[PDB]
RNA sequence: UUAAUUUAUUAAUGCAAACAACCUGCAUUAAAAAUUUCGGUUGGGGCG
RNA sequence: GCCUGUUUACCAAAAACAUCACCUCUAGCAUCACCAGUAUUAGAGGCACCGCCU
RNA sequence: GCUACCUAAGAACAGCUAAAAGAGCACACCCGUCUAUGUAGCAAAAUAGUGGGAAGAUUUAUAGGUAGAGGCGACAAACCUA
C-alpha cells in the first residue's frame, strides 16, 4: 500500500519531500519494489538524502532484482564498501550495483594478489578511487606496478596519495619527463636515491603548470612536444 | 649411550608385530603369505 | 590413527565434562594446528547459547536466578550457573551480572521498544537501537555464535523491515533477522585484554606451545616492461 | 546446537543393495554361509530372542512398559539431593516455620550438672583425637573415616549415661534402616526416600514441643517462596515409582518411633560433600519423612492436622560442623499453604572444633600449634547431649 | 630461483552440460609443486 | 643476549632458538583439528621484557 | 619398545633460606661446561673430578598416535632403532 510505503519511508530518515521525489522517480517501479530497494540502500547504510540523490541521478537502480540487490549490498559489506565509505562510491560510480560480481571480484583479487595491498588498503583503495572498478585489469596493473618498480612508490603511499585516481598516459608523461629531466631517480636496490624524488602529489596532483613550474621548471613549449614523442614511442613500442 | 634401542614389553611386542594385527590389513596378511611361503617357523610375532 | 571425539556427550548437564587434549592433531594423527599442546588438565562446562530456551513443556518468556558466577578455563568470558523453574544451565556472563541477581528470557518483539537491562536476553527487534549486544544469533533459534569473547559488545546499529544491521567488534556491519535473540550488556572479563602473561611458563600452561625456530622472510612479479627497473645496481 | 558430534553418533548402517529394491527375485546373500563376503548381498537378518530369562544378559523393557509407571511425575528426594534453595526449598516443601536455636525444652536438659557427663570435656577432647588422628595407622585420616566414627562415639559418650538415666535402655541405634513417606503440595507429589543411616529408634515417642496455642499461631506465618526457582529443582522427577509410605520395619517392630537421624557428610571431596545450609534442608527433609510415616502408620493415610503432633530429631554432621534440628509434624494436610503448620527448630554450623592439626607445625624448628584440637568448643557437645537425652 | 618444460594436483573464475548449487568436459589465471640441466679456454675471484 | 629455559644423541650449549612484551597479515564462523571455541577470538609471521626521546 | 612432538591416565622432587616465586643454596633426579683417563676402551661416546638445572617451559614409568615426494622440530637441517 501507498500509505505503507509512506510510513515506513517517514521512518527509516525519509522526509516528506524526499518521499515524494522518489516517487516521481520511479519510472513504472512497484512502490513494494521501491520500498525493498531503499531499505537495501538505508541497510548498507546510506543517508536518506544520499539515497534519494543516488536514485534521482539512476532510476535503472530501482529495477534491479531484489535478490541481486541483497547478494550485492551483502558483497559491499563484506569489502567494507558501506554508509559513507559507499556514498561516494556510489556517487562516482553508480553501476556497481549493476556491475558483474565477477567483474568486481578480480578486481579486489588483482588488488590483493596481484598488487599485495592489504584488506584494508584495498578497502581505502575503492573509497578513494572508484573508477578503478570501472578500469580494466592489465592496465591496473601496470599502473600499479609502474608506482611500485619504476617509480619506487610503495604501498602504504601508493594508497595515501591516491595514486590509482589518475590515468596512466598522464602518469607516464610526467614522470618520464621528470626521469629524462633528471628530477626523477627510481630508487636502487637498497632503496636509496641520490637526490630525493618529488612527491607524488607534486607530481600527479598539481596542475600541468604547477608541476612544469614548481618541479620540472622546464617550458609547456618542452613539455608538449616531449608529449608528442612519448606517444609515438608508445605507438611504436605497441 | 646408543645400542639399547630395544626397551621389551610384550604389550608393545603383539600391539605391533603380532598376528591380529598383521591380518588387520592386506599389507600384513600378505607378510604373513611371504612368510609361509619362504617356511618361516615364526609368522608373526 | 584410533582417534574418537571427546565431544561425544549427548545430554546437556551441569556437571564439567572431562575433556581430551588434541595437541592440533587431526583424527588423522597428523599435526593439523601448530603451537596447541600441554597445558593444565581442563573439565568441559557445557554453555547453553540458546539463552531462550523455554523449559519443557512451557513456552513463552520466562525468568531466571544467577545462582553464581565463575571463571571458565575454556573462555576468555566467565561462565554463569543460572536456574530456572526446575533446571539449570550455564551461561555467558555479562559485564555486571552478580550472584543472586535475576535475568529475563522473552521472545516478545513488543511494539515498543523493551527497557534494555543488562543481562536479558530479547529479540533484536525488541531492543532500542545503539544498545549494545553480545551472543548473538546469526539465525533466528540457531544459537549465539558471535561476541561470545570476554569484554566484547556489538551494537544494534539499524533495525529496518525485520532486518537489524549489527556492528560486529571487528566493525563489520551484519545483518540478522530481528527475530533472532541476542543479550543486552557487554561479556563479562572486560579486562581481559590487560592481562600479561608475564612469562613463557604461563603459557605453556595456557596450553600454547612455543613458535617455530625457523626465520621466515610472496612477491610482486615484475610485469616485462618493468623488469627492467627490479633492482638497479647502487 | 545439538549435542554430541556426527563422528561419535552410531555409524549409519549401508545402504542395501539394489537388488533387495526388485519384486521378482530373490537375493543371493551369504546367510547360507554363515560368514560374511563382500562379493554376495548382506542378509536381512529377523530380530533375534533369546527365548528364555538370563539374568546376566537381561534387557529391561521399556519404561512405559513398567508396572508401576504412572503419568503423572513424582518428585523424589533422596539421601544424595542437593537443593538448590536449601533451607527455604525444604521448609516450602514441608510447610514448614523456621525456628532459630533449639527449643527450651531440650536445652533445659544440661543445664543441670547431673546431666553433665564426669569429666566431660576430656571424653569429648579424647573421642575427637581418636576419630581425627589416632584411628589408623594412616598419619592423616579421611573424612570417610573419622566422620562416621565420631559420631558413633559420640553417641557411646552419650550413651554411658545410662546409670543416671535409666529410660536410656528403651532405646537402640539402628544401621541401614530405610523410610519412604509421599505428600502432595500444590498438586506436586512429593516422595521422600529416606536411607541416610544411624537411626536412633526408641520405645516411646518423643514428648510434643509446641503447645496447641503455637501450632495454631503458625497459622499466621506465610510459607516463605523463592521465584522463578521452583520448589522441585534439584528432586528427582521420576515416572516410574509407588505411592507407599513405608516406615523402615515390619510391623511389631521394637523401637518403632523415630528419636533421632544422624545423618553424616563423610564424603573426602569438597564437591561431594553437601554445603552447610543442603545438609539443613536434607535434615529437614529427612525428619518430615519419617515423621510423615510415622503419622501416616499411626492415624490412618489421612490429610488433617495431627491431634498428637509427632517429634523427629535430627542432627546433620560434616564430623566437625553439626547442625541440630527438632521438626515437630503437626498436620497431614500439605496440598494447602495455608492453615497450622509443621515447625522445625534449627540450630546451624555448630562447629565442634574450628581446627584440628594431626602434625605439629614447626617453623624455624619451633613449635607454634601443638598436635590435637585447637578451639574445642563445648557447647555443641551440650547440645548434642540435650537432643540425645531428650525423650529420657 | 625472473634456468628449461609442464599443470598431472588443488583454488578460483569463464564457456558448455544439467536444470541456483553439486557433478562432468573444455579453457584461463594463480598456489603449490614435479622432471631435468647447469658448454669450453682464460692459477682461483671480480669485470671481462 | 633482557631474564628462567631450548639446541647440533656421538667434536660447536653459544652472541643461535625460544621467551613474556610489542608489532604486522589473514578470518564474521558450528558437530573430528582450529573448537564443542567466536575479533578482548583463532591462525600465520616479525622482533625481542620493561623504560625513554623523537 | 631409540629419538622429535603429542594424547590418556599416573609417579618423583631430602634439607636450609625465603615466602606462595618459570626465587637462592643444595640431595635424589635430569643434563653435560672444562680438565684428566680411555681411544679395538668398562663403553660403537664411558669413567673420575669439576660444573648447569634441580616446584618447573621440570624429570619420569605405562599404553596410544603422527611414516618417508612424508613425520616431528623452543631450525641444530636437528631427530625418525648405533
Ligand atoms: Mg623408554
Ligand atoms: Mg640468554
Ligand atoms: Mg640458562
Ligand atoms: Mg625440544
Ligand atoms: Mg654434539
Ligand atoms: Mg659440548
Ligand atoms: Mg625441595
Ligand atoms: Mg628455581
Ligand atoms: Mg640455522
Ligand atoms: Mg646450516
Amino acid at each position: 500500500e501507498l500509505e505503507r510505503v509512506m510510513s515506513s519511508l517517514l521512518d527509516m530518515g525519509f522526509s516528506n519531500a524526499h518521499i515524494n521525489e522518489l516517487l516521481s522517480v520511479r519510472r513504472g517501479a512497484s512502490l513494494q519494489q521501491l520500498l525493498d530497494i531503499i531499505s537495501e540502500f538505508i541497510l548498507l547504510g546510506l543517508n536518506p538524502e544520499p539515497v534519494c540523490v543516488v536514485l534521482k541521478k539512476s532510476p535503472q537502480l530501482l529495477k534491479l532484482p531484489i535478490m541481486q540487490m541483497r547478494k550485492r549490498s551483502s558483497y559491499l559489506q563484506k569489502l567494507g564498501l558501506g554508509e559513507g565509505k559507499l556514498k561516494r562510491v556510489l556517487y562516482c560510480c553508480p553501476e556497481i550495483f549493476t556491475m558483474r560480481q565477477q567483474d568486481i571480484n578480480d578486481t579486489v583479487r588483482l588488488l590483493k594478489e596481484k598488487c599485495l595491498f592489504t584488506v584494508q588498503q584495498v578497502t581505502k583503495i575503492l573509497h578513494s578511487c572508484p573508477s578503478v572498478l570501472r578500469e580494466d585489469l592489465g592496465q591496473l596493473e601496470y599502473k600499479f606496478q609502474y608506482a611500485y618498480f619504476r617509480m619506487g612508490i610503495k604501498h602504504p603511499d601508493i594508497v595515501k596519495s591516491e595514486y590509482l585516481q589518475y590515468s596512466l598516459t598522464k602518469i607516464k608523461q610526467r614522470h618520464i619527463y621528470l626521469e629524462r629531466l633528471g628530477r626523477y631517480q627510481t630508487p636502487d636496490k637498497k632503496g636509496q636515491t641520490q637526490i630525493p624524488n618529488p612527491l607524488l602529489k607534486d607530481i600527479l596532483r598539481v596542475s600541468e603548470a604547477e608541476f612544469l613550474a614548481r618541479t620540472a621548471c622546464t617550458s609547456v613549449e618542452e613539455f608538449q612536444v616531449f608529449k608528442k614523442l612519448l606517444a609515438r614511442e608508445e605507438e611504436e613500442s605497441e | 649411550a646408543r645400542g639399547n634401542e630395544y626397551q621389551p614389553s610384550n604389550i608393545k611386542r603383539k600391539n605391533k608385530h603380532g598376528w591380529v594385527r598383521r591380518l588387520s590389513t592386506p599389507a600384513g596378511v600378505q607378510v604373513i603369505l611371504r612368510r609361509m611361503l619362504k617356511g618361516r617357523k615364526s609368522l608373526s610375532h | 590413527a584410533n582417534f574418537v571425539s571427546w565431544k561425544s556427550r549427548t545430554k546437556y548437564t551441569i556437571t564439567p565434562v572431562k575433556m581430551r587434549k588434541s595437541g592440533g592433531r587431526d583424527h588423522t594423527g597428523r599435526i593439523r594446528v601448530h603451537g596447541i599442546g600441554g597445558g593444565h588438565k581442563q573439565r568441559y562446562r557445557m554453555i547453553d547459547f540458546l539463552r531462550f530456551r523455554p523449559e519443557e513443556t512451557k513456552s513463552g518468556p520466562f525468568e531466571e536466578k544467577v545462582i553464581q558466577v565463575r571463571y571458565d578455563p575454556c573462555r576468555s568470558a566467565d561462565i554463569a550457573l543460572v536456574a530456572g523453574g526446575s533446571r539449570k544451565r550455564w551461561i555467558i556472563a555479562t559485564e555486571n551480572m552478580q550472584a543472586g541477581d535475576t535475568i529475563l528470557n522473552s521472545n516478545h518483539i513488543g511494539r515498543m521498544a523493551v527497557a534494555a537491562r543488562e543481562g536479558d536476553a530479547h529479540p533484536l527487534g525488541a531492543l532500542p537501537v545503539g544498545t549494545l549486544i553480545n551472543n548473538v544469533e546469526s539465525e533466528p533459534g540457531r544459537g549465539a555464535q558471535y561476541i561470545r569473547a570476554a569484554g566484547t559488545c556489538g551494537v544494534l546499529l539499524r533495525k529496518v523491515n525485520g532486518t537489524a544491521i549489527i556492528q560486529l567488534p571487528s566493525k563489520r556491519q551484519m545483518q540478522v533477522l530481528e527475530t533472532c535473540v541476542a543479550t543486552v550488556g557487554r561479556v563479562s572479563n572486560v579486562d581481559h585484554n590487560k592481562r600479561v602473561i608475564g612469562k613463557a611458563g604461563r603459557n605453556r600452561w595456557l596450553g600454547k606451545r612455543p613458535n617455530s625456530g625457523r626465520w621466515h622472510r610472496r612477491k610482486i612479479r615484475p610485469l616485462p616492461p618493468m623488469k627492467s627497473y627490479v633492482k638497479l645496481p647502487s | 546446537y545439538e549435542w554430541g558430534v556426527r563422528s561419535t553418533r552410531k555409524s549409519e548402517p549401508p545402504p542395501l543393495d539394489r537388488v533387495y529394491e526388485i519384486p521378482g527375485l530373490e537375493p543371493i546373500t551369504f546367510a547360507g554361509k554363515m560368514h560374511f563376503v563382500p562379493w554376495l548381498a548382506r542378509p536381512i537378518f529377523p530380530p533375534w530372542d533369546r527365548g528364555y530369562k538370563d539374568p546376566r544378559f537381561y534387557r529391561s523393557p521399556p519404561l512405559h512398559e513398567h508396572p508401576l509407571y504412572k503419568d503423572q511425575a513424582c518428585y523424589i528426594f533422596h539421601h544424595r539431593c542437593r537443593l538448590l534453595e536449601g533451607v527455604k526449598q525444604a521448609l516450602w516443601l514441608t510447610k514448614t516455620k523456621l525456628i532459630e536455636g533449639l527449643p527450651e525444652k531440650v536445652l533445659s536438659l544440661v543445664d543441670d550438672p547431673r546431666n553433665h557427663i564426669e569429666n566431660q570435656d576430656e571424653c569429648v577432647l579424647n573421642v575427637i583425637s581418636h576419630a581425627r588422628l589416632w584411628q589408623t595407622t594412616e598419619e592423616i585420616p579421611k573424612r570417610e573415616t573419622y566422620c562416621p566414627v565420631i559420631v558413633d562415639n559420640l553417641i557411646q559418650l552419650c550413651k554411658s549415661q545410662i546409670l543416671k538415666h535409666p529410660s536410656l535402655a528403651r532405646r537402640i541405634c539402628v544401621q541401614n534402616s530405610t523410610f519412604s513417606a509421599t505428600w502432595n503440595r500444590e498438586s506436586l507429589l512429593l516422595q521422600v526416600r529416606g536411607s541416610g543411616g544411624a537411626r536412633l529408634s526408641t520405645k516411646d515417642p518423643l514428648p510434643t514441643i509446641a503447645s496447641r496455642e503455637e501450632i495454631e499461631a503458625t497459622k499466621n506465618h506465610v510459607l516463605e517462596t523463592f521465584y522463578p526457582i521452583s520448589p522441585i529443582i534439584d528432586l528427582h522427577e521420576c515416572n516410574i515409582y509407588d505411592v507407599k509410605n513405608d516406615t523402615g520395619f515390619q510391623e511389631g517392630y521394637p523401637y518403632p518411633y523415630p528419636h533421632t537421624l544422624y545423618l553424616l557428610d563423610k564424603a573426602n571431596l569438597r564437591p561431594h560433600r553437601l554445603q552447610p545450609d543442603q545438609l539443613r534442608a536434607k535434615m529437614i527433609l529427612f525428619a518430615f519423612g519419617s515423621a510423615l510415616a510415622q503419622a501416616r502408620l499411626l492415624y490412618g493415610n489421612d490429610a488433617k492436622v495431627l491431634e498428637q503432633p509427632v517429634v523427629v530429631q535430627s542432627v546433620g554432621t560434616d564430623g566437625r560442623v553439626f547442625h541440630f534440628l527438632v521438626f515437630q509434624l503437626n498436620t497431614t494436610d500439605l496440598d494447602c499453604n495455608e492453615g497450622v503448620k509443621n515447625l522445625a527448630w534449627v540450630d546451624s554450623d555448630q562447629l565442634l572444633y574450628q581446627h584440628f592439626w594431626c602434625l605439629p607445625v614447626i617453623k624455624k624448628r619451633v613449635v607454634v600449634e601443638p598436635v590435637g584440637p585447637v578451639g574445642f568448643k563445648p557447647e555443641t557437645f551440650r547440645k548434642f547431649l540435650a537432643l540425645y537425652l531428650h525423650g529420657a
